[PDB]
Formats: structure tokens, C-alpha cells, sequence
């Protein structure tokens, strides 16, 4: 609940960026605006992609963090940690 | 053009909606991911005769958890 919470402000956040920032190219528009012209699964897939070192999910540190508390709460949990 | 700036987006979605689509998205992206290895410590585990000849069993070698 929490975690998208948070995650739904900063995509609202991030799109009013982009829609004040739009002057400054039309093409640069088309390539940030992929994300919010997704399907909504693929949308919460690549904003789940900040595992691992690839590290192109547009996520910010402290929501990766978040998370990267919770998984390893919960592997604890189950056992691996 | 307009609706092509306004195409759906996350923060549009109810909560429970969005937080369906994350429980989905976080299971396939992490938890399938997620690898650890144990078959070969479980499989030693499993064939080792746990003090068997110790104990009383009057016969020969019983059969052990992996057998």
C-alpha cells in the first residue's frame, strides 16, 4: 500500500515534469513519454526493474530502498537470510 | 495529440488496482528471480546414515532418507 503509494506520487511528480519540460523537444518527448503510454502491467514491470545493476528504471533511491529493506525483511523470513 | 500526452497512466489507477498489478509485477520481477542453492547440501543431508549402527537395530544397514 505504502510502497505504491509513493511510487504513484512520483510518477505523477515525474509526468509534470516532463509536460513542463515538453518545449524542449518533441523527440526527447516521445522517448519519456514510452513509460506513460505503456500498458499498466508493463508500466509497474519497468518500474520494478531497479534490482540488479542495469539500473535504467527511472525509480529513486529512497523508493529502491524501500524495497530493498522489505525483500531482504522478507527473505529473512522465509528462511534465506 | 492531447490524448496522446494524456495515454493512461499508474497514478490514474485506484490503489488496489495499482497494488494488484505490483504484487504481480514484484512476484514475476524478484521472487522468481531470486536464487539460492541448496541441492547439493540437502542431497549430502539426506544420504548421510544418521547414527544407525549405533543404534539398536539388530539387522543389517537400514536404508537412509535418500534410499
Amino acid at each position: 500500500d505504502d510502497f505504491v503509494a509513493k511510487l504513484q506520487d512520483n510518477q505523477r511528480f515525474r509526468y509534470n515534469e516532463v509536460m513542463q519540460a515538453l518545449n524542449m523537444s518533441a523527440a526527447l518527448t516521445a522517448r519519456k513519454t514510452k513509460e506513460f503510454r505503456s500498458p499498466p502491467q508493463e508500466q509497474i514491470n519497468m518500474l520494478l526493474n531497479f534490482k540488479d545493476d542495469k539500473s535504467e528504471c527511472p525509480c529513486p533511491e529512497e523508493i529502491r530502498d524501500q524495497l530493498l529493506d522489505f525483500h531482504e525483511d522478507l527473505m529473512t523470513h522465509c528462511g534465506i537470510e | 495529440v492531447v490524448a496522446c500526452f494524456r495515454m493512461a497512466p499508474l497514478y490514474n489507477l485506484p490503489r488496489h488496482r495499482a497494488v494488484n498489478l505490483f504484487l504481480q509485477g514484484y512476484e514475476k520481477s524478484w521472487i522468481e528471480t531470486e536464487e539460492h542453492y541448496f541441492e547439493d547440501k540437502l542431497i549430502e543431508d539426506l544420504a548421510k546414515p544418521g547414527a544407525e549402527p549405533p543404534e539398536e537395530d539388530e539387522g543389517t544397514k537400514r536404508v537412509d532418507p535418500l534410499h
